[PDB]
């Protein structure tokens, strides 16, 4: 609710979701994640592979945050 | 011989045509070539007004479908909830 | 959400499967259960009843071997489901059936309860995420590659011609009999009686099958054929006998050209494409004569496809193209439609829900069949 709480909480709790997507950013980029996701890739499997940006709502989530 | 035929009960059609009718024959006599002129306006009237009434005919099939087909190529409604739905595989060639 | 869809070809012969996205079907074996016949006296003995797959193909000899499903519709739900149950285990996926959305192939013009308790078994007994049942004629034609043409396909017990536009598998023009494979090998099988040499037992009938996957062709003229002495070819049985078939190779075959010999109203298979090209607008005969796919395992005698061009040649109007193609994969094609299809992202639309068959009910899956 954007009035639970008091006027910093809920300011302070916008700038907390900034930072935390950045760091689902952060695991996301990681290069053993990207390993999995090559396997996938490698052995003809896009459906984990385009789901990983498409199902995940990251990509929007983010884009709002920024 | 030019028709133009008008209709607009709850509505409005018109039918406009023609035939360029050609033909020939000698003037051999005066009540021969008369009866005879009958004998080619017959011809060609005959002709002109059941050639008329079999496009007519013939339309449902065939002038219409070079506008809007009765029914698609697949002789069957649409299934609005499929296409909506999803793509029909047309993405897929 | 779930893992991977799992594409299960069915049949009334052999069953296909393997999951979504592969290349070729890795696990394939015959649609049938086969359970002992003999005692069991000596302990040590081959522990359990019902065998399925490789150990049942094994040991023959025990067997007693049945079909569930006959004709592109089951009869024995029981087993059914043991073969289903089968395709899970661990021979065959290793896997659980709650993870994996599931591709199911189809005859057409088969019942509604087919769909209905099939889809109770997958969504109550197997409690997969998703189920979603379709032809089996686009399923070919996405294996091609093309999108418009008729397909004929002649598996074990259906056959049948779907005339399909971009897609739109037109729904009145799907002509289907039911002389299929096996229906060619029980005929083949009276045809043995009548050479002299019986075969009668249920796990000898799949020796009789064997016999028309490696003996039989299909003769070009039908009649000229029959009016002559072959060279009787001879045969080599597991048991290490020597039978010498005769006339009685291409005129077993010849019942999917003619269903008088089983006596039967029914017509044939170029019967059926014709009239399935018939039945469709006139605006894409042409169209559907130039584009013709084979699949089924019917579809591999040889001189199969001449004389269905023959055929063909004598039902359809003079100098229109006619054109059958025959991939290589005609066993595979349902198969690898399948894994075409569901590997695509408009699957999980295409789909019904779990959620969705627990609400609506079987009308959920009537109403989106397609
Ligand atoms: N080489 C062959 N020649 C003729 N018939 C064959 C041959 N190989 C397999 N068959 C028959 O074709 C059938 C395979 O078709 P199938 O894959 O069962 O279609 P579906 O799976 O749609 O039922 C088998 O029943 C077999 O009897």
């Amino acid at each position: 609710d954007p009035a639970s709480g008091t006027a910093l909480q809920e300011i302070s709790f916008w700038l907390n979701l900034e930072r935390a997507l950045y760091r689902i950013q952060e695991k996301r980029e990681s290069p053993e994640v990207l390993l999995t996701l090559d396997i996938l890739k490698h052995g003809k499997r896009f459906h984990a592979t385009v789901s990983f940006d498409t199902d995940t709502g990251l990509k929007q989530a983010l884009e709002t945050v920024n | 011989l030019k028709i133009q035929v008008h209709y607009y009960e709850d509505g409005n059609v018109q039918l406009v045509s023609h035939k360029d009718v050609q033909d020939s024959v000698t003037v051999s006599n005066e009540a021969q070539t008369a009866k005879e002129f009958i004998k080619i306006i017959e011809h060609a009237e005959n002709e002109y007004q059941t050639a008329i009434s079999e496009n007519y005919q013939t339309m449902s099939d065939t002038t219409f479908k070079a506008l809007r087909r009765q029914l698609p190529v697949t002789r069957t409604k649409i299934d609005w909830n499929k296409i909506l739905s999803y793509k029909i595989g047309k993405e897929m060639q | 959400i779930a893992n991977q869809p799992v594409v299960i070809d069915n049949g009334s012969g052999v069953i296909k499967a393997g999951f979504a996205g592969d290349q070729i079907p890795k696990y394939c074996f015959p649609n049938y259960v086969g359970r002992p016949k003999h005692v069991r006296v000596m302990a040590g003995a081959l522990e359990g009843d019902i065998f399925i797959g490789p150990k049942a193909e094994e040991h023959r000899g025990l067997l007693s071997i049945r079909y569930p499903m006959e004709h592109g519709i089951v009869k024995d739900w029981n087993d059914m489901e043991r073969i289903w149950q089968y395709v899970y285990s661990k021979d065959q996926l290793q896997t659980f059936s709650e993870e994996h959305p599931v591709l199911l192939t189809e005859a057409p013009l088969n019942p509604r309860k087919n769909r209905e308790r099939a889809a109770e078994v997958f969504f109550e007994t197997f409690n997969v995420p998703a189920l979603f049942i379709s032809m089996q004629a686009v399923l070919s034609l996405y294996a091609t590659g093309r999108t418009t043409g008729v397909v004929l396909d002649s598996g074990d017990g259906v056959t049948h011609a779907v005339p399909i536009y971009e897609g739109f598998a037109m729904p009145h023009s799907i002509m289907r009999i039911d002389i299929a494979g096996r229906d060619v090998s029980r005929f083949l099988r009276l045809y043995l009686r009548k050479e002299g040499y019986d075969f009668h037992s249920s796990s000898e009938f799949e020796i009789v099958k064997a016999i028309k996957e490696r003996a039989c062709y299909l003769s070009i003229n039908p009649q000229k054929d029959e009016t002559l002495e072959t060279e009787k070819a001879q045969y080599y049985l597991p048991d290490g006998s020597t039978i010498e078939i005769g006339p009685s190779r291409f005129r077993a075959p010849e019942l999917l050209f003619r269903p008088d010999l089983i006596g039967e109203e029914s017509e044939g298979i170029h019967e059926v494409l014709v009239f399935a090209i018939q039945k469709s607008d006139m605006d894409l005969r042409r169209t559907l004569f130039s584009n013709i796919v084979l699949s089924g395992g019917s579809t591999l005698f040889k001189g199969f496809g001449d004389r269905l061009l023959s055929e063909v040649k004598k039902l359809a109007p003079k100098d229109v193209k006619i054109r059958i193609s025959a991939p290589q994969e005609r066993l595979y094609s349902t198969w690898i439609g399948g894994s075409i299809l569901a590997s695509l992202d408009t699957f999980k639309k295409m789909w019904v829900s779990k959620k969705e068959y627990e609400e609506d009910g079987a009308r959920s899956i009537h109403r989106k069949t397609f």
